[PDB]
């Protein structure tokens, strides 16, 4: 016996099951929350308002969840367990609420702000229910990590991620209340005791510290300028990040030690260090207070005591107004520099500290990549530096694709962090002293016995247990004064990372991936619900996740395109990569070349050999001249055996009759196996003409510049099946060149490339023999630039073969390319100038 | 690297190709060719990505790639060629897979596949209705 | 009205307009491709590429010779046809961003209806039309007969043709 509810909102509609005994009480509230509930409007665009059934009957749960008392027995206990439960088997099919929550952003109109209500409703309803989160969630990535699948790190952001870290703060306070709502008070309490406790804290808290008042009433809150203020953003920052470890703790169903000891080891960066200290002491939700406030009462003191040594004074306007134009940030005490190496940065540091006295100096402070630092300093000094630097740089709309590597005026970004104090900087010193007898006042000291994982020190990156001081007191050095080398402390083997500090998506989290992508190492974003395209980096959700898309690992270069051995049933050996288990033939390819491979007698008898030759377009200026040349070729070849074409896009007037010819040779079903456009990437169109009209195996592409690489990354995305052979030849090669290097682009753009399989990337140009090739082939040629193994799937030949027997150069040419000494690839550039190793540049026709 | 003239461009291809062998047998083998998998025929492979007497029966939903993977079987021998090469030759030039497009998946369908694992054992019988 | 054959010189500078996305303004016709293009060798040779199928034969170097010597050697050849690359661009620029039942031909009898502009100006219209393709469809039939309306004083100012 069981009376169905019908409960809608327009269009979209939902239905309970609601038993004969209970559905009085059902029926009022269908009524009371269908009058609450707002008119519907077209698409549901409108707030307030429910988009699919699944948030309407979470805006029930909510509604139900909002009348229903946790303490006392109300009539609505037994409705608000059966729409739980109905919810539930409907919706999360045993998943967990953010992997629904995902899949709603992903595939629906929901937009992000609706998720999260939806989702505060479901946990509100859950707790109020009676029903906390006791049994262990069967999170695919946390059954891995117990298995030993997956080894998982915990690292903490800290300043400089977002000017706006509160709203982080009231995102957590909102959704997860029920969950947070304990610590925040606890933290708040602890903080305002402090205040009272401290001599002179309330002269540093000019408009107080009631983040309470601040989280109920967005009114209340104070301007970005004063929560930005390192009394205040510094513990705040811990509250965020331990409430973000707590709500993975809680919907995990573990208590903070079961979530430390899944934990391969724990860092942070700045500030950061001293939660993921704290949380390595955590044991049970009764004892988890006790490593809170020492995390909290570290935070606070630095932030205090940091402030009073150096605190923000009134820059002059003209400054400010210079920085605006010029479209640098506001100054700072930290100015971050993207793309220059440490040594450039250091050098002009030197020069800017040289004319400075010893208390106005800068320093790099974070050293967050190769070429990623930030330099912390007083912000006039830094405004110094930022005009040195703006002399330096070249303009960023500046093309450079036609001017030689070397003389490239270098690029790079700068621009001040949303910070308000000079972190890991000389001007913090005095502070020290005073952090730790605050800490011995307050008796916060963290001992190496009640650290069960290994917590990871910033500077040098050796664990904190086997310390002889203090690790307090380390710890306070390592965030003040010392600096931070991140790739240094992030050496630690890991499969999944889990960024618990604030920033989400511009946080510590996306910034260690860009570090060590390709080294088969997911970072997963903890505090940040969302959707990310690309897909390279992990959200919330996978935490919490019990499927196959919980456990994502990122590609391992090394691994996924490691080169192997096979061999026939007639014991022929081959290389096997991307590129040769395609055609079933070694990864060497002889390039079109004009007028090398125009000969169908060079182009059959390399074919006779076993190994991928283009017929040079280049060398017919008729479709019958260049039919002849192609039934030549293939009169010569052995049955099954095949070839390809090369056409020059530089000249446009061969392709009105040579795209045509080869569609009609293939619709006679010759064996072309594949065209090859050199000089120039075609256009998107002209290119899905060339994919489908022509029916070839596969497509070849010679990009030039990094702009061409990026175009034939988007030609291999527009058709995923095909196979599309990006051939990539730096400026060192014979015939016509680009002005790129061989190495740099391939660094920049492996990563890219890579994300497209269909994508078979074949190094070419400078090479000889198998000792110049083999790094290339194995990967480790990207070790030598301090970047990880990029393996390359094949090889091509031109300058080479020129003077093989079955090449129709004059035998008086083939002495004279023998006579050619050659340089090696640092030399290569002088060929525009004057004869390098017997070779020049020249404008051809 | 240019130096010796008129080489022949098989030697050259051929000296680089055992180059590369003989160092990938160093480095990730022992040096050893007989912990080098072998296969029947190596190629055909597209870069994108042990029943003895089976049974197929096509719809009008059945997926072409995936019945076509089921039909050639997870060994590469004759079979495998069969039903996932997308071309033949006949002489010199180069048609469509008749095999394939004979196999193409439709209503009422039946696929037997017999001594599915001994390869020169192994018979492939589609039966369609025919007067009912 | 009078039938004149529309001019290479305004054809050339609609199809470079058309390829590079810039408003026919933008484009002047003493630059030469290859300093118009901005050192993208891919877009020059689709430009004479598309020059080359439109007219046919084209001059020894035409990437260095200005669109004005380039439009008086193709008009001395130019039999004052549409072309081959002219009816792709008009065909896609009709069915991608015209409204549904709207055709080149229903456009082709308004324009001779509202203006009296005969198929050697129509050909003019829709070729100053596809210089400034619309980002969007046209949903509204009264739309896209303010959008040819424009486009034909926009035609007759560039001739200098009083309506
Ligand atoms: C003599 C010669 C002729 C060439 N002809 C062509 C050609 O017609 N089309 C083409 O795309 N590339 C051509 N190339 C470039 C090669 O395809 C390839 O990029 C280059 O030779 C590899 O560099 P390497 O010669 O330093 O080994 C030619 C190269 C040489 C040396
Ligand atoms: O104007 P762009 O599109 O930039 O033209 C490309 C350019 C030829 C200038 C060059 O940078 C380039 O593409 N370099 C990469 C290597 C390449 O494509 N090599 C083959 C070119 S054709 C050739 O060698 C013909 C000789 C007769």
């Amino acid at each position: 016996s069981t009376r169905p509810l019908t409960l809608s909102h327009g269009s979209l509609e939902h239905v309970l099951l609601v038993p004969t005994a209970s559905f009085f009480i059902a029926s009022q509230l269908q009524e009371q929350f269908n009058k609450i509930l707002p008119e519907p409007t077209e698409g549901f665009a409108a707030d307030d308002e429910p988009t699919t059934p699944a948030e309407l009957v979470g805006k029930f749960l909510g509604y139900v969840s909002s009348l229903v008392e946790p303490s006392k027995v109300g009539q609505f206990d037994q409705v608000l367990n059966l729409c739980l439960t109905e919810f539930e088997n409907c919706y999360l099919e045993g998943n967990d609420i953010h992997a629904l929550a995902a899949k709603l952003l992903q595939e629906n109109d929901t937009t992000l702000v609706k998720t999260k209500e939806l989702i505060k409703n479901y946990i509100t309803a859950r707790i109020m229910a009676k029903r906390p989160f006791d049994k262990k969630s069967n999170s695919a990535l946390f059954r891995a990590v117990g298995e030993g699948n997956a080894q998982l790190v915990a690292i903490f952001g800290g300043q400089g991620n977002t000017d706006d870290y509160f709203e982080e703060l009231r995102d957590l306070y909102q959704t997860y209340h029920v969950l947070v709502g304990d610590l925040i008070k606890f933290s708040a309490e602890t903080l305002s005791e402090l205040i009272r406790t401290t001599l002179d804290a309330e002269k540093v808290f000019t408009q107080g510290l009631n983040i309470l008042e601040w989280l109920e009433n967005p009114s209340n809150t104070p301007d970005k300028d004063y929560l930005l203020s390192i009394p205040i953003s510094c513990p705040l920052i811990g509250v965020i990040q331990l409430a973000h470890y707590v709500v993975t703790a809680k919907l995990l169903g573990f208590t903070p030690g079961e979530l430390r000891s899944y934990l391969k080891g724990a860092t942070g960066h700045s500030q950061g260090l001293v939660t993921a200290v704290a949380i390595a002491e955590t044991d049970s939700w009764e004892s988890f207070f006790v490593s809170v406030r020492k995390a909290i009462t570290v935070l606070f003191f630095i932030g205090v005591r940091c402030y009073e040594a150096y605190p923000n004074t009134s820059l002059p306007p003209s400054i400010l107004e210079d920085s605006l134009e010029n479209n640098e940030g506001v100054p700072s005490p930290m100015l971050s520099i993207s793309n220059l190496t440490q040594e450039q940065v250091q050098d002009y540091v030197n020069k800017t500290n040289s004319h400075l006295p010893a208390g106005k100096q800068v320093e790099i402070s974070l050293v967050n990549g190769a070429k990623n630092l930030v330099v912390s300093g007083p912000p006039q000094s830094l405004y110094g530096l930022n005009l040195t630097l703006r002399k330096a740089k070249a303009p960023s709309g500046l093309d450079q694709s036609r001017i030689p590597f070397s003389e490239r005026k270098l690029k790079f970004s700068n621009r001040f962090l949303p910070v308000a104090s000079p972190f890991h900087s000389h001007l913090l010193v005095p502070a020290s002293d005073l952090i730790n007898k605050d800490l011995v006042k307050n008796n916060v000291s963290f001992n190496a016995k009640d650290i069960q994982i290994p917590v990871y020190d910033t500077f040098d990156g050796s664990d904190l247990r086997v310390l002889s001081g203090s690790i307090s007191e380390r710890i306070v050095d390592c965030i003040i004064r010392l600096p931070v080398k991140w790739e240094t402390t992030t050496q630690f083997k890991a499969t999944h990372i889990l960024d618990f500090g604030p920033g989400g998506a511009s946080g510590l989290g996306v910034l260690t991936h860009r570090n060590k992508d390709g080294t088969g190492v997911r970072v997963i974003v903890a505090g940040t619900l969302d959707i990310n395209p690309d897909d390279d980096y992990g959200f919330k959700q996978e935490i919490f996740d019990v499927t196959s898309n919980g456990l994502k690992k990122n590609p391992n270069w090394l691994e996924e395109y490691h080169p192997k051995l096979i061999k026939n049933k007639s014991g022929k050996i081959f290389v096997e990569t991307k590129f040769s288990k395609l055609i079933g033939r070694p990864p060497l390819l002889v390039p079109g070349m004009t007028p090398c491979t125009v000969s169908p007698d060079f182009v059959a008898a390399t074919t006779n050999a076993g190994y991928t030759i283009e017929l040079a377009g280049g060398g017919y200026f008729s479709a019958a001249g260049m039919t002849a040349a192609i039934d030549s070729v293939v009169s010569q070849i052995e049955k099954g055996s095949t070839f390809g074409i090369n056409l020059i896009y530089v000249n446009p007037f061969m392709l009105q009759w040579g795209i045509p010819l080869i569609k009609e040779l293939r619709s006679k079903g010759y064996p072309i196996q594949f065209l090859t456009i050199g000089a120039g990437v075609p256009s998107l169109e002209v290119a899905s003409e060339y994919i489908e009209t022509l029916g070839l195996k596969y497509l070849g592409l010679k990009p030039g510049s990094i702009d061409a690489i990026s175009q034939v990354i988007n030609i291999a995305k527009a058709h995923p099946n095909f196979p599309i052979a990006l051939q990539w030849t730096g400026g060192r090669g014979g015939g016509h060149h680009s002005f790129e290097d061989a190495h740099t682009p391939m660094l920049q753009m492996y990563s890219k490339i890579r994300r497209h399989p269909n994508i078979m990337l074949i190094f070419g140009s400078g090479f000889g023999s198998a000792d110049d090739t083999y790094p290339y082939l194995t990967g480790e040629w990207s070790t030598k630039f301090d970047y990880p193994p990029m393996p390359f799937d094949g090889f091509l030949f031109g300058s080479r073969v020129m003077i093989a027997k079955e090449v129709k150069t004059s035998p008086d040419a083939k002495k004279c390319i023998a006579a050619c000494t050659g340089v090696p690839d640092d030399k290569w550039e002088q060929t525009y100038k004057k004869p390098t190793g017997g070779i020049v540049t020249v404008r051809s026709e | 690297f240019t130096k010796v003239i008129d080489e022949p461009i098989k030697s050259i291809m051929d000296g680089i190709h055992d180059g590369h062998i003989k160092k990938l047998l160093h480095q990730y083998y022992g040096d050893d060719e007989s912990k080098i998998p072998a296969v029947e025929y190596f190629g055909g492979e597209s870069p994108v990505d042990s029943e003895d007497s089976a049974v197929f029966k096509a719809t009008s939903s059945t997926d072409e790639e995936s019945w076509f993977k089921a039909l050639a079987g997870s060994e590469i021998n004759w079979r495998h060629a069969s039903f996932l090469c997308s071309f033949i030759t006949q002489d010199k030039m180069f048609v469509s897979n008749p095999i394939r497009k004979v196999f193409k998946p439709s209503q009422g369908m039946v696929v037997e596949i017999s001594n599915g694992n001994t390869s020169s054992k192994t018979v492939v019988t589609l039966s369609e209705p025919v007067q009912g | 009205i009078a039938d004149e054959p529309v001019k290479a010189s305004l054809l050339l500078h609609v199809l470079v307009a058309h390829k590079l996305k810039k408003s026919l303004d933008s484009i002047p016709m003493s630059k030469t491709i290859k300093d118009l293009v901005g050192g993208k060798s891919t877009v020059q040779n689709e430009i004479l590429g598309d020059l080359g199928k439109e007219f046919g034969t084209t001059p020894e170097k035409p990437e260095e010779t200005p669109l004005e010597e380039l439009a008086e050697t193709f008009q001395d050849t130019f039999s004052g046809a549409l072309g081959k690359q002219s009816s792709s661009l008009l065909s896609r620029l009709i069915s991608s961003k015209m409204p549904g039942g709207f055709t080149i031909t229903v456009a082709r009898k308004y324009l001779q209806t509202r203006w009296g502009l005969p198929s050697g100006r129509q050909d003019g219209v829709l070729l100053v039309a596809l210089s400034n393709e619309p980002a969007a469809r046209l949903g509204s039939e009264a739309d896209a007969k303010a959008f040819l309306d424009s486009m034909a004083q926009k035609y007759a100012s560039i001739v200098g043709v009083d309506l």
